[PDB]
């Protein structure tokens, strides 16, 4: 869909605040290029983490509608909960 | 059934940011420099223009 | 060029090839057995090699005047054609008595003998200056003694004998017409298979692809290697060949800028007057078309092989 | 037989390449991948000459590798039964004669040539000749053939083709 | 089922815009010039070599215009797209020899119009 | 006039280099961040160093690494040029590299002195080096902004001005808004 039709919700859900954190944090273990300039920290978990927190991770989110069509959503583009 | 409901894709563009570390050196020029509000309605005391040459 | 069985003289040599044909030839012998037991017809066993040499000189002598019987049968049949289309600035049919006359330069013979046949234009049912064989009696002699055809017209009255309006469509046949003089290769032969200085330098990538192991890199700021050492020491050919199946390699010899300004005198004309000038420029322009297809494709081609015949 | 077509391909990406240049890199992968390739389905793919479309990169769940949809106009050689193509010979043999069109080597056998063209080994060059010896056919010589069969080794194609039919020949 | 004579291409390779020997040179040749710049690329393929000598020994004409002029000219006429490039590619000179060469020309148009392609492609040659 | 220097050592002892060369002179070094990328130091005053990120950040394609000289004269050169600008004016102070409150206190001392005149000062920023702080105080207030030093001159509220002069003319207009 059109980014005027984006009828979903502007909140992150539980399942993509999990999913997007595993997929960020296995690319940071495979040497992928760091978003945010780290503090030393070694995990890659809190490096996602880290990256979330500051709204720098590049993935974008595809929800699929039931109908049959979806919306891509940008992880800067919606509300973080926690 | 949640994580597994949707699907995830790389946003090529928010890859043109970042970098590998193996640093510690920071980016001096590409910080961003707010400047401050002025919160006034006061009068002139000031200093005039001159020639560009 | 390595002059062998300087020994055996010259008319003994010529007799010694003639007994040595009709014992071997003749009475079905060997090379050791007409060695060992004609060695007064052949020379004293100063040599017991020089026999195989002449045994391979009489199988390419065969095969050469299988060859050139073959040429010989087709030349008739050429004939017989040609008095077909002349009964009924065209194809002459002369050419395969000379080549059934010369028999030493085979490959020569055959470089015309395709020209002459691709004068005829493979046909099978059952003005543009000076001739190329005056020109071959021209520069052969290293002195002119023609003209290309002398007439006041110029290019523009030969863009209205095609519908192109073109100045340069009678360029192509001086090209071929100079491609396929057959004197023309004698001429340049001979000239430039008597010496060969080669200039011997790598590649820019080919200086670090040889590391002293090449005879491209054993010499990258001395040139000039001689024919001696390009035929006695023909390692050089075998390396840079190598070198050919390899990264890059340079060729050349570097020693015809003069050796063809002098045959440009040839063929220049006298008359300053525009009127001989176009037969003077088309001709030198179509001498430089030529030489491009002849000095740029014949000479390399026939220096390497005669150097990897050598190697 | 030339053609300019668009095609389709998916390249794996290492997180390691995300970089600052990620588009750039999906060209190299791309063109590594598919220039100088060959298929027996589309011919051999000579050249990338444009890029039509970079898809949106799916993220595999469970894997690190990024695959991206991509369009791509690339120029293909394929080899039809039937099609009549110059070719240049390599070398000739007893059992036939070696012809390399483009990428492909196709060899034409002496049944299929016409009687008349006679073999010579004798020849100082060998040679294909008439016995008047008028076509003269030896390597490094252009001649007309048509291509019969076509043959797919180690997704790498080659053929066949017969000069028996006419005009085919030497040019 | 596929024979160049009878025009049965594959459904996924009919679409194809067919190309000239003279046109793929200027293609490739292109390519190589952008390959020979902008350098830290990968060196050009053994095919790529061997088809760019391969299309410049039987390339017809050298001019970059008389692609276009050609293609248009014989395109203009009604003809299947497989043809066209390899009519300019072989280039006959007899409308006999066209009609051998390319079987399905055989029937399609009267003796002098394909004479007078033909020619017309013998004038385009440089 | 302006020297270049190509190393083939590390941050520290790149600085500790500087210290020793004049303004606008260059070292260009290999990067810490990534492989085959480039860090091009240059001095932008006394012991304040701009570290330019060759992909501070300058973007270039493969071919350009390849002159290191006509990026500098192109790039960094100006900027060095337009920092001698910054340096050679007349209310220039260090204030200890760029120290707001030091800033801050200078023009409240200038203005406690005369009322009437309104001092107004420019800084480089140590911890942000091609940026400069320009301090006014119109009223019992001080204010700071920032200036931008650029290849194409002084960025000042987002307008790029290509002459010192320039920079002052505009300031010198709109340092009385009511605002």
């Amino acid at each position: 869909q059109a980014n005027q039709k984006r009828i979903t919700t502007p909140y992150m859900t539980k399942y993509e605040r999990a999913r997007v954190l595993g997929t960020r944090a296995l690319q940071i273990a495979m040497c992928a290029p760091v978003m945010v300039e780290l503090e030393g920290e070694t995990d890659p978990l809190l490096i996602a983490m880290k990256e979330l927190k500051a709204r720098k991770i590049p993935i974008i989110i595809r929800r699929y509608l039931p109908d049959g069509s979806y919306e891509d959503w940008g992880v800067d583009e919606l509300i973080i909960s926690d | 059934a949640g994580t597994g409901c949707f699907d995830l894709l790389l946003d090529a563009e928010k890859c043109k940011y970042g970098m590998e570390i193996p640093g510690a050196t920071p980016a001096y020029g590409a910080w961003s420099p707010s400047v401050g509000s002025g919160m006034t309605p006061g009068a002139a005391g000031f200093s005039p223009s001159a020639a560009s040459d | 060029t390595p002059t062998i069985s300087l020994s055996r003289k010259g008319p003994s040599t010529i007799q010694k090839i003639k007994e040595a044909l009709g014992f071997m030839r003749n009475q079905h012998f060997e090379v050791p057995f007409i060695a060992f037991y004609r060695k007064e017809y052949v020379e004293p066993e100063l040599h017991i090699n020089d026999l195989w040499r002449v045994w391979q000189w009489d199988e390419k002598w065969t095969q050469l005047r299988i060859r050139k019987e073959n040429l010989t049968r087709l030349f008739e049949k050429m004939q017989a054609y040609q008095y077909e289309q002349i009964s009924a600035i065209r194809a002459l049919d002369t050419t395969d008595m000379e080549r059934l006359k010369d028999v030493q330069s085979m490959d020569e013979l055959k470089d015309v003998y395709n020209h002459f046949l691709l004068y005829y234009g493979r046909d099978i049912p059952k003005k543009f200056g000076l001739t190329p064989e005056q020109f071959g009696e021209n520069l052969r002699d290293s002195y002119q003694r023609h003209e290309t055809e002398q007439f006041p017209a110029e290019p523009l009255e030969l863009a209205k004998d095609t519908p192109e309006a073109v100045l340069e469509g009678a360029r192509y046949m001086v090209a071929l017409q100079i491609a396929r003089e057959p004197l023309v290769r004698q001429v340049l032969r001979q000239t430039f298979q008597e010496r060969a200085k080669l200039n011997i330098t790598p590649t820019k990538k080919g200086r670090k692809d040889v590391d002293e192991a090449h005879y491209a890199y054993s010499f990258k700021y001395l040139k000039n290697k001689p024919v001696k050492e390009l035929r006695d020491d023909q390692f050089l050919k075998i390396c840079l060949a190598e070198d050919e199946g390899l990264l890059t390699t340079d060729i050349s010899i570097d020693l015809k800028g003069t050796y063809f300004e002098e045959i440009k005198q040839f063929y220049y004309r006298d008359e300053f007057s525009h009127q001989v000038q176009e037969w003077n420029r088309q001709r030198t322009m179509a001498i430089e078309r030529a030489l491009q297809q002849f000095l740029y494709v014949q000479m390399a081609k026939e220096l390497k092989n005669k150097l990897l015949a050598e190697a | 037989m030339f053609y300019h077509i668009s095609l389709e391909h998916e390249i794996l990406l290492h997180p390691r390449y995300f970089g600052p240049n990620l588009l750039n890199t999906v060209k190299q992968k791309l063109f590594t991948e598919v220039e100088g390739t060959c298929t027996g389905k589309y011919g051999f793919v000579i050249a990338v000459t444009t890029i039509d479309n970079i898809g949106a990169g799916v993220i595999q769940p469970g894997r690190g590798f990024v695959l991206y949809p991509v369009k791509y106009k690339a120029i293909v050689f394929r080899p039809f039964k039937g099609e009549v193509v110059d070719a240049v010979v390599t070398q000739v043999n007893k059992v036939g004669l070696f012809t390399e069109i483009g990428p492909m080597s196709c060899f034409i056998s002496r049944h299929s040539i016409p009687s008349e063209m006679e073999f010579d080994p004798n020849s100082n060059p060998p040679c294909y000749k008439t016995m008047d010896e008028d076509i003269v056919i030896q390597q490094d010589d252009e001649i007309r053939l048509k291509i019969v069969g076509t043959r797919v080794d180690k997704n790498d194609i080659f053929a066949i083709g017969s000069l028996m039919d006419d005009y085919l020949g030497l040019v | 089922e596929e024979d160049a004579s009878q025009l049965i291409f594959p459904k996924e390779f009919e679409t194809a815009e067919t190309l000239l020997n003279s046109e793929v040179h200027m293609l490739l040749e292109h390519r190589k010039q952008q390959n020979e710049s902008a350098e830290d690329e990968q060196e050009l393929s053994e095919v790529f070599m061997k088809t760019l000598n391969y299309t410049a020994r039987f390339s017809r004409f050298k001019n970059r215009e008389t692609i276009a002029s050609v293609r248009s000219l014989l395109l203009q006429k009604k003809l299947h797209k497989f043809e066209l490039a390899c009519l300019a590619n072989l280039c006959p000179e007899t409308a006999e020899e066209s009609k051998a060469l390319i079987p399905s020309l055989e029937g399609r148009f009267e003796d002098e119009e394909l004479q007078q392609i033909l020619d017309d492609i013998q004038t385009k040659r440089s | 006039x302006x020297x270049x220097x190509x190393x083939x050592i590390n941050f520290k002892q790149a600085e500790k280099m500087m210290e020793t060369m004049d303004q606008g002179d260059v070292i260009i070094r290999p990067s810490s961040k990534g492989e085959n990328h480039l860090t091009v130091t240059w001095k932008v005053s006394d012991g304040i160093y701009q570290h330019v990120d060759v992909r501070a950040t300058l973007w270039i394609n493969s071919e350009e690494f390849e002159d290191l000289d006509e990026i500098v004269a192109r790039y960094v050169q100006p900027m060095a040029s337009f920092a001698r600008d910054l340096l050679n004016h007349k209310y220039y102070q260090d204030c200890s590299g760029g120290d707001r409150k030091k800033l801050e206190e200078l023009l409240i001392k200038t203005k406690k002195e005369k009322p009437t005149f309104i001092p107004y000062f420019i800084c480089a920023c140590k911890e942000l080096p091609g940026k400069f702080l320009l301090g006014y105080q119109p009223r019992g207030k001080p204010r700071i902004e920032y200036v931008t030093v650029t290849p194409e001159g002084f960025r000042y509220r987002g307008q790029i001005f290509p002459t010192v002069n320039g920079l002052f003319r505009w300031f010198k207009d709109h340092y009385q808004d009511p605002v």
